[PDB]
């Protein structure tokens, strides 16, 4: 049957794109310490994990394209899913929008295993000093809000704080002109829907989307000290489907802006 | 069968379905309120259409809703203006209005927290005794 | 009658039945109060018990009438009762006003004196209390508004608040000071209230509001009392919004308050606004958000009792309608919880009745139609139904929404920590609330693991307790050291971060895996910074743990030392007991979870002087109405379950139990079907709720608890409810395990002293090998790297090598005996042990593997042991054995060289001994010596049932009885085995199961033990019956629900590899009790030595042939080895060979040769050559398969028999019948062909006349046919495509050897019974007459696998004690005697001639089955039903080949005339039929 043709066609050709393995994290007692170190272990832990399973699953179903392995229940639904162009339930261990079929789903985890993979070599090369310098996407990780604990947990344990009395600022620089602080962590591929962030500073403009260059998530000591008239929290949502939230931001509006504006706007910052 | 979409055909759907007496009683500012809170019912309902913008998902605001709201006004202004013909735009309980209509009819559905405050913010902008101006905007630069 | 005061309406049939029998028994009446009140337990009346004094809680508050109600004055039931009712209400709203007159007189005050305030508090109720304050709170916020209404004026508003708060000062001081646990609820709840209080007033303050009317005060729910009023049940209105509701005022008794954070009010807001405008409300949102609870607290503030179903997959409808009707006539609220859980068609259903009542309810806005009947729906009736993310069509306009997105924690803390006494409450709930998080998130996931609010609220109550213990503590120092005694000073000073960490490590710490603490420390140290703790021990308890495991042989340690992992868990184990009422100890087998609790109990009755009492029950082998009682559908009658049984039994007090400690052991595994009645027993309500509604208080000394090996099935509701304690399997050591064993052995005998000195001595000699890192550990560790049939476990092989020990002390012990002159010698005794250990430990940890890993594990034990061992160059130490003279010596002298009796070749009973079965004999003796039941493991056949057989048959004592066990295997086969060879007997110990025959062990042989189908949730009942008989040494009666101790009863099975499709591999737990011996098929020189000797013993009919035995027995196994190498299991489901076959052919080879005198060797080999295509030939699908056997045994034939002539031995018309010689000697094809078709013709005259072609094919399968017809049990299982004629060929051959066809006329309508009753009309026509039946089926007759499971245990047995029972029996009894009279046999007694019966049915029944080749259904029927694979014979008829078509077209158009001379040849013919004449004529072209 040509359908059991283009599925082999389609299939070595995601074998081709998808990456072939990775590495996981060499624990140490002081690596263990760190959080941000937990943290990127388990994140590396769970895709390699799946990007086992998807190889395997994606080798098993090649085999059968040649005819040289039969198809069990597990590999029949698997096919199913895949002709109809649904994504396997098997393959989804992460959120990921309802829409989206299995060609970007293939892609997106491609990034998020480059990503990882770099990440990876990145703590193989230094420790978990350099894995503090890290610039990595909210969006690829795939359990964001455990990062943003990640950060809080190293800040909190750096400075002899109690997690409680920290809060969350958010600087929007360009990478090339950031400062790396002590209890600053970069992000990238935030973008923010409904307005323009200049000088950390939000003003209401009529493009869909501006990206954000790198957003340094900084946790300082609670001021107690309320916040100005011009202060807006904004959500922060993991994908364009506006159904995760990862956490809030706080920005400072522009003069002669209207916060009650921008909540009607639906302005917001997105992963990706 | 489909509603037409539009705010002036949603307008006009919800008022013919409110008979004509009840938005014409004892207190004269009755109907300017109905009238409000049909536009606030409108917008609600046409914000339904840019789901992932306008909302966070697709809400059922629909017509029980809006006969659930039309029914604590009614009870609301019975009885703040008791059988007063005509009663000053502060008197009028904006306050509960806008409370029961931001927690318990159109915000039952809403989960979010931020589309609870999207709903607070559009209440405290329509809901309110400066409405009774001639001055004041449902909507502010539309084109 | 319940029209009338339909308050009594709420029960059901049942209970108004037994209240209308028992009107004058009041004290009966006890139960149906518990069940339609709130709170409300028991009536408290005098003496007398003829007037109602007043009512009592399950708490023990109790509220005294003030005019109390006279049964006697008013006979009738609902008079009375309704009498009591309204006097408990107009008593409520007296006590009512008395208290609020009371915190008047402390409201308005500067200051308030505590003596008073405890007094009113104890005066009054709990809820009375509580709605005191917040009247009074009302009343007091209604006059400084009143006061505020100038406007601009000074703020005594603030006063208020003031007062409040000085109020809430005294609180504080009043729960830090020890207080009895119903004045602690008390103070509780009020301080939640103030809190709320309070914290409204200072939001009214900052808003600054002046005005009564203004909404910021309407929303606040607002209490409003009347004195005034006529009535007294409308003297207290709820008025909230523009909501108004009237007072309840029925008695709740004492109620979990819960803490009104910003989301409840909302909560409170909508779902008022909601019942204001007459439809119900449902709180939407995710698991433990308050969805249930919130209503609950909206209830109960209003005096309403919510009745909260469960909205579980498997759901009662009967249950629920009565109950919904008695709501309906009561009017108290329904919660639905989890409502999307339901069937869709229970969904529909529910979703309609429910829309009927709220429609009734909004024209009230009065009766309405519910079960056939007109219920009267009271005004006050509600509705709330929450869901987990909607509403069914038809509700979504009748109900409003609210979202519980997520509940208040960080407050719901704080809160819960002031109404404890805990200062600086806002930063302990800031800091532990996030640490939840962390560990509901940073922590990795298991399915133990539970963060949620349940578990902060229990965290935090143990909290509360932890410092009023270390209050009392310090006080008693104090007490001791000085006299300085201030309670304040003793808070002040005392650190409180440091007693949340000690609480949170408390309850948290034991569940967490041993990677998980050190994460939760890190977290500690995240959240609570620089603040340390240090767990106290326990010295009392941990003496008291070394004195019972001293007194157990368990070994004990302390810290790093060997066993201190296990009295740490000991340890948390008591901890959890301490402050929780139900645990869980979850851990893999062999973690010593029961020997932990056990110790446990033993050291806390020899500590703290409470005698421990532990009742376990195994849930899942019980059924779940019979584990919580039975509720008669008609007659109504309600019978404890056994967990109900025993909790009766503890609340009744009969010997003092409630003194005692009793453990209820839930040992078994876990799923969400009973557990969830279990669910009202573990929360903080502590009571259980039975169908009949009657619900029973949890006693404080029971403590219940789950021996649970994993809860990958349980749902988080359980696993939030209790208490967990993790045991990984690295708290039990190997070393713990030996030294357990070798204590055991040296201080107690085996027989039950001279063997505890050879026992001694021999413990002695092994104890080197049982040292850390000896010889033992090393082997089992390297074993755990094999690969094994069975799943390993390590207890598995420990317990059958100390079995194994244990024999081969009792071996040195009757080596001793019988030698009283020369007793072994030390020298001798260590060389024998030493021996002995090792081929223990080489048929111990290898005992379930094939023969290549066993060769390994020899290989590796030589490598790294230090005890001789044979010097055989390549046999390994396994074909060796260890005699009493402590050498080693082969197997193979043990193995005697028999000559079976020519009539006894192949016969069933007769087993020729060889290697294996010597050795499985030995393995079979050793373990059947101790009792401990195993299981044989291997492929279909492969001498596994007969092996067994054997070796029970060859002990005398041991009586043997078989049950095929089926897919569809349940207990109530092994107690109807039971009840059928044993009786119950009363022994001064208790009732006990023993063999009626004195003297015996009864064993029960299982022939399929993992066949039995799993539940839903992996869990095998039969399985766990057996392992529940073998481990706790009895079983649970439910007749009467007692502990049955199992004597003289022992248990073996035999099983397929798990791996076989329709096999299902054994629970892990009961693995460990069972040894497995894998009986692998016999290999080439087992074969030929066995048969060899059946050969030898058959030709001695012909003494002229004799000397062909040698060679014709190793052609018959070797053709037969490549058979098991070509056609294996993967081509085709039904491609399996055996050993059972070579049998067959032996059986056969002998059949064929007994009537003949002289037979030359050509006719021998023809004879085999046909034997081997009636076994090895018809069973093959492809016709290249055949070919390929046709010239494989054309090459064996020329290997092993050259000097033969190939053309008369080997002719290729292979046909032997009967039909024409007397004898079975080969036919001519053409002959056979002449004779079955005047037969046909005969057919045709006498039967139904369809005209049948006669080609080839028709003729072997003719034979074949007609062969299993005329040996006993024929059985048939044919397979070929429908139409083929498998059904006509066997009417045809029925007909001619006389046996009667029968075929089940199967419709749509025909049910099991139907089916039933036909197979006993089968063998009624067939035993009772002697009349031999052709039992025609065909998979379109089978309409169910019930069908199938009939007829795998008729096959099976020949015949199935199912079917014949009762008056059916007498009558099949009465049938049988008279038939046995007839026959000439005289037999009395029911057995004798129900074994001639089934004798008589084996010899005449015969059952086909035929089938279209469905390949994949051919693998399903296999696995579903093995009997039809098992002994039944299957042909392949597929379907007609090209002759076939062939001459069906010549001989069907031979009347019609294709003969046409015009018809010139063509140069090319295209040829389809194989013997195409080389002219073709024009008929033959057509046919063509
Ligand atoms: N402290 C100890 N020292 C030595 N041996 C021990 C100790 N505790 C238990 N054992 C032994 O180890 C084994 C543990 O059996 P136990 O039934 O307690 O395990 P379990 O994990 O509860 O298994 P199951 O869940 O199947 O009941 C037994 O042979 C027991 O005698
Ligand atoms: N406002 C509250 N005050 C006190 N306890 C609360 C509150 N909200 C929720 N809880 C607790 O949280 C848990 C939630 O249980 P439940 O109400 O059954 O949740 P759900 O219905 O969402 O499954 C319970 O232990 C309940 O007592
Ligand atoms: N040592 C032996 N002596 C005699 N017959 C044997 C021996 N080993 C195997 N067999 C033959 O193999 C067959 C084994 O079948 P059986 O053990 O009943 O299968 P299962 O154990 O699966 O019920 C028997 O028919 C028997 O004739
Ligand atoms: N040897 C044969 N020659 C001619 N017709 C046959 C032969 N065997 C079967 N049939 C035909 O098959 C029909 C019955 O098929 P049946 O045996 O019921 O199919 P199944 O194989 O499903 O039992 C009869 O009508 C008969 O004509």
């Amino acid at each position: 049957p040509a359908w059991m043709r283009t599925l082999h066609t389609t299939a070595s050709n995601w074998l081709h794109l998808i990456p072939q393995t990775l590495s996981h994290l060499k624990r140490t007692v002081e690596n263990i310490k760190d959080p941000l170190f937990r943290f990127f272990e388990r994140e590396v832990k769970m895709g390699a994990k799946l990007l086992q399973d998807v190889r395997q699953d994606l080798a098993d179903v090649v085999q059968v394209c040649e005819g040289k392995k039969k198809q069990t229940n597990y590999l029949r639904t698997l096919i199913n899913e895949l002709v109809k162009g649904i994504l396997p339930r098997s393959w989804s261990h992460y959120t990921v929008p309802a829409g989206m079929t299995v060609i970007q789903w293939v892609s997106d985890f491609s990034e998020r295993i480059k990503q990882l993979q770099n990440i990876s070599l990145a703590a193989a090369s230094g420790g978990a000093k350099e894995l503090k310098n890290i610039h990595v996407c909210l969006g690829g990780l795939f359990v964001p809000e455990a990062y943003i604990t990640a950060t809080r947990q190293y800040v909190a344990q750096a400075n002899s704080w109690s997690l409680e009395e920290l809060c969350l600022e958010v600087n929007v620089t360009t990478s090339q002109g950031a400062t790396l602080d002590a209890c600053s962590f970069g992000v990238t591929g935030l973008k923010l829907q409904g307005a323009t962030c200049n000088n950390n500073k939000l003003s209401l403009s009529n493009a869909i989307s501006t990206a954000l260059p790198l957003t340094q998530l900084r946790w300082v000591k609670q001021t107690n000290t309320e916040k100005k008239a011009s202060v807006v929290t904004l959500p922060v949502y993991l994908n364009f489907t506006r159904a995760d939230l990862i956490f809030t931001v706080d920005f400072e509006i522009a003069t002669k802006e209207d916060p009650r504006s921008f909540y009607e706007r639906g302005v917001a910052v997105l992963c990706t | 069968f489909e509603p037409p979409p539009g705010v002036k055909a949603n307008m006009l759907r919800t008022f013919s379905s409110i008979p004509v007496s009840r938005i014409c009683k004892s207190p004269n500012e009755r109907a300017r309120l109905y009238f409000l809170l049909a536009w606030f019912h409108a917008i609600i309902q046409e914000r339904l259409r840019y789901a992932p913008l306008g909302w966070s998902k697709k809400y059922e605001f629909g017509e029980s809703d809006l006969r659930s709201a039309c029914d604590t006004v009614d009870t609301w202004l019975d009885d703040t203006a008791k059988g007063r013909q005509n009663i000053s735009p502060d008197k009028i309980p904006w306050s509960a209005l806008k409370t029961l209509m931001a927690q318990s009819i159109y915000g039952g559905r809403v989960d979010n927290e931020f589309d609870q405050r999207l709903l607070n913010t559009f209440l405290e902008r329509l809901f309110t005794t400066r409405s009774f101006d001639s001055e004041f905007k449902l909507a502010c630069k539309v084109d | 009658e319940r029209s009338s005061f339909p308050r009594f309406y709420f029960v059901g049939d049942e209970d108004l039945l037994e209240i209308i029998g028992n009107s004058k028994n009041v004290a009966k009446l006890q139960k149906h109060f518990k069940k339609m009140f709130a709170g409300v337990s028991s009536i408290i009346l005098n003496e007398d018990n003829s007037v109602v004094l007043g009512i009592s809680s399950r708490e023990g508050e109790e509220v005294m009438f003030k005019t109390p109600v006279s049964i006697t004055e008013h006979p009738k039931i609902n008079e009375w009762l309704t009498l009591v009712e309204k006097e408990m209400r107009v008593t409520l709203a007296k006590l009512l006003a008395e208290s609020v007159t009371e915190v008047e007189i402390f409201g308005k005050a500067t200051s308030i004196d505590p003596n008073t305030y405890i007094t009113w508090i104890d005066k009054y109720q709990a809820q009375l209390v509580v709605l005191s304050a917040q009247i009074a709170w009302s009343e007091n916020v209604e006059t400084a508004l009143s006061s505020m209404g100038g406007g601009g004026d000074a703020a005594p508003l603030h006063s208020v608040l003031s007062n409040v708060e000085v109020t809430l000062n005294v609180l504080a001081d009043s729960v830090l000071m020890e207080q009895p646990p119903l004045r602690r609820r008390k103070l509780e709840h009020l301080i939640t209230e103030l809190v709320h209080q309070r914290d409204v007033t200072r939001s009214l303050i900052k808003s600054k509001i002046d005005n009564a009317k203004s909404f910021e005060w309407l929303s606040q729910m607002r209490f409003y009392f009347d004195p005034k009023q006529t009535d007294v049940l409308q003297q207290l209105s709820i008025q909230m919004a523009n909501a108004k509701f009237n007072y309840g005022f029925e008695y709740l008794g004492v109620q979990d308050k819960l803490v009104q954070t910003p989301l409840t009010d909302r909560c409170y807001l909508t779902m008022t606004q909601a019942l204001e405008a007459r439809l119900g409300g449902s709180p939407f949102g995710p698991a433990g958000t308050g969805k249930t609870e919130s209503v609950k607290a909206l209830g109960h503030q209003l005096g309403r009792f919510v009745l909260v179903f469960n909205c579980d997959e498997t759901f009662d409808f009967q249950a629920m309608g009565r109950i919904f009707v008695g709501l309906c006539q009561v009017g108290a609220w329904g919660c639905f919880d989890e409502f999307n859980r339901l069937e869709e068609r229970m969904l529909s259903a529910v979703s309609q009745q429910v829309q009927c009542i709220q429609e009734a309810l909004r024209e009230h806005s009065i009766t309405c139609e519910l079960l056939n009947k007109q219920v009267k729906v009271s005004p006050d009736m509600a509705i709330f139904i929450t869901m987990n993310p909607n509403l069914p069509d038809n509700l979504k306009k009748l109900f409003r929404s609210l979202a519980m997105t997520k509940p208040d924690r960080q407050l719901i803390a704080q809160v819960m920590l002031y109404s404890q006494g805990f200062r600086t409450a806002e930063v302990l709930a800031n800091k532990i609330v996030p640490f939840f998080k962390l560990c509901d998130e940073q922590l990795s996931s298991q399915s133990h693991y539970d963060f949620g609010l349940r578990a902060l609220k229990s965290v935090l109550v143990s909290a509360g307790n932890v410092k009023r213990e270390r209050i009392q503590k310090i006080k008693r120092e104090k007490e001791e050291r000085g006299e300085a005694v201030d309670e304040g000073e003793i808070a002040e000073n005392l650190p409180e971060q440091e007693i949340l960490i000690q609480s949170v490590c408390e309850t948290m710490v034991p569940k967490l895996v041993a990677e998980d603490i050190p994460l939760l420390f890190s977290l500690l140290s995240d959240v609570f910074p620089g603040v340390q703790y240090h767990r106290g021990e326990m010295t009392a308890l941990r003496e008291e743990l070394k004195k019972v495991c001293q007194e157990m042989y368990l070994t004990y340690g302390d810290g790093e030392e060997v066993g201190g992992m296990w009295v740490e868990k000991v340890l948390q184990l008591y901890q959890i007991t301490q402050i929780n009422h139900g645990l869980m100890m979850v851990g893999p087998s062999g973690s010593g979870k029961s020997m932990a609790w056990r110790v446990l109990l033993k050291a806390l009755e020899r500590l703290e002087g409470v005698e421990g009492v532990a009742h376990i029950i195994d849930p899942k082998a019980i059924s779940k109405d019979h584990l919580y009682g039975t509720l008669d559908p008609n007659t109504r009658e309600w019978t404890d379950g056994l967990f109900t049984h025993v909790l009766r039994k503890i609340i009744d007090s009969v010997r003092g139990e409630l003194q005692k400690r009793q453990w209820i052991v839930f040992d078994g595994d876990v799923d969400p079907e009973w557990v969830e009645n279990l669910n009202s027993v573990l929360d903080d309500n502590k009571l259980l709720t039975l169908p009949n509604g009657e619900r029973l208080s949890l006693p404080p000394n029971v403590r219940i608890m789950f021996e649970v090996q994993d809860l990958k099935y349980a749902t988080l509701a359980t696993v939030s409810r209790c208490g967990m304690v993790w045991f990984s399997e690295d708290v039990l050591s190997t070393d713990m395990i030996f030294n357990n064993f070798l204590a055991r052995l040296r201080s107690i005998p085996l027989d039950e002293s001279p063997m505890l000195q050879i026992q001694r001595d021999a413990a002695t000699i092994m104890q080197p090998y049982f040292t850390s890192n000896g010889l033992v550990t090393k082997a089992l560790e390297h074993a755990f790297q094999l690969e094994h049939i069975m799943d390993l476990t390590r207890l598995r092989c420990l317990g059958s090598l100390f079995s194994m020990l244990h024999q081969a002390c009792r071996n040195v012990a009757q080596y001793n005996a019988n030698h009283p002159d020369f007793p072994m010698q030390i020298e001798q005794l260590e060389r024998y042990i030493q021996r002995y250990l090792v081929y223990a430990i080489l048929w111990s940890l290898s005992g379930d593997s094939r023969l290549k890993m066993r060769a390994e594990l020899g290989e590796y034990i030589r490598r790294i042991t230090t005890v001789p061992l044979p010097t055989a160059p390549n046999i390994p130490i396994i074909d060796y054995e260890v005699s009493i003279s402590g050498e080693w010596s082969p197997w193979q002298a043990k193995v005697p060289q028999i000559e079976v009796e020519t009539h006894k070749v192949a016969a069933p009973d007769v087993v020729v001994p060889t290697l294996d079965t010597v050795r499985h004999e030995a393995l079979l003796y050793t373990w059947l010596a101790e009792h401990k039941p195993l299981v044989l493991c291997g492929p279909p056949g492969s001498g596994k049932t007969m092996t067994l057989f054997s070796a029970l048959r060859a002990l005398p004592d041991m009586e043997v009885v078989g049950l095929n066990f089926s897919s569809a295997t349940t207990p109530e086969l092994l107690l109807k085995t039971f009840d059928h060879y044993c009786e119950y007997r009363r022994t001064p110990n208790g009732v006990v199961l023993a063999p009626v025959q004195l003297g015996k062990w009864l064993v029960l042989f299982c022939d399929e033990i993992n066949l039995p189908d799993m539940d839903k949730y992996g869990t095998q009942r039969v399985i766990s019956f057996i392992r529940q008989m073998v481990e706790h040494g009895g079983f649970y009666r439910t007749s009467d629900q007692t502990w049955v101790k199992l004597e003289r009863i022992q248990f073996v099975g035999a099983c397929n590899p798990p791996t076989d499709p329709g096999r299902k591999p054994l629970s892990h737990r009961f693995l460990r009790h069972v040894p497995v011996v894998y009986v692998d098929y016999p290999g080439p020189a087992s074969l030929t030595q066995i048969y060899g000797t059946f050969n030898r013993a058959m030709l001695r009919l012909i003494p002229s042939l004799r000397t062909y035995a040698e060679p014709l027995t190793a052609a018959m196994v070797e053709f037969y080895t490549m058979s098991q190498e070509r056609f294996t299991q993967d081509t085709q489901p039904h491609y399996i060979y055996s050993p059972r076959e070579m049998t067959r052919w032996v059986r056969g080879i002998f059949e064929a040769l007994r009537p003949l005198e002289t037979l030359p060797v050509e006719g021998l080999i023809r004879i085999w050559a046909h034997e081997a295509l009636r076994l090895f030939q018809d069973r093959l699908v492809e016709d290249e398969e055949r070919r390929w056997t046709d010239e494989n045994i054309d090459t064996v034939a020329l290997k092993h028999f050259p000097n033969i002539d190939r053309e008369k031995a080997m002719s290729r018309p292979i046909l032997y019948s009967n039909w024409l010689s007397k004898d079975y000697i080969p036919v001519d094809q053409e002959e056979l062909r002449d004779y079955v078709k005047a037969r046909l013709k005969v057919f045709y005259e006498e039967e139904l006349d369809v005209p049948l072609v006669l080609f080839n094919e028709v003729l072997d399968h003719v034979l074949r046919i007609d062969r299993i017809f005329r040996q006993p049990q024929g059985h048939l299982l044919l397979i070929g495509v429908s139409g083929a004629g498998k059904t006509t060929l066997s009417r045809f051959v029925a007909w001619m050897n006389g046996l009667s066809v029968y075929q089940i006329k199967v419709h749509r309508k025909y049910t099991g019974e139907d089916f039933d009753e036909d197979l006993r009309t089968v063998l009624r026509r067939s035993g009772c007459k002697n009349e031999k039946i052709a039992f025609i089926m065909d998979e379109s007759n089978v309409l169910d696998s019930g069908f199938l499971e009939r007829m795998n245990t008729l096959l099976a047995n020949g015949e199935v004690p199912g079917l014949f029972e009762g008056d059916e029996y007498a009558t099949l009894m009465t049938q049988c005697k008279e038939g046995a009279q007839k026959e000439g046999l005289m037999l009395d007694s029911h057995e004798e001639l129900y074994k001639w019966f089934t004798s008589q049915v084996i010899r005449n029944l015969h059952v086909v089955f035929t089938m279209n080749p469905s390949s994949e259904g051919l693998k399903d029927r296999a696995a579903t039903s093995p009997a039809l694979f098992n002994r039944c014979v299957l042909n392949w008829f597929g379907d007609w080949s090209t002759e076939a078509l062939y001459q069906v077209g010549k001989e069907f158009t031979s009347k019609m005339d294709l003969e046409k001379p015009n018809y010139i040849v063509p140069d090319y013919m295209p040829v389809v039929y194989d013997k195409l004449p080389q002219p073709p004529s024009h008929r033959e072209a057509i046919v063509n």
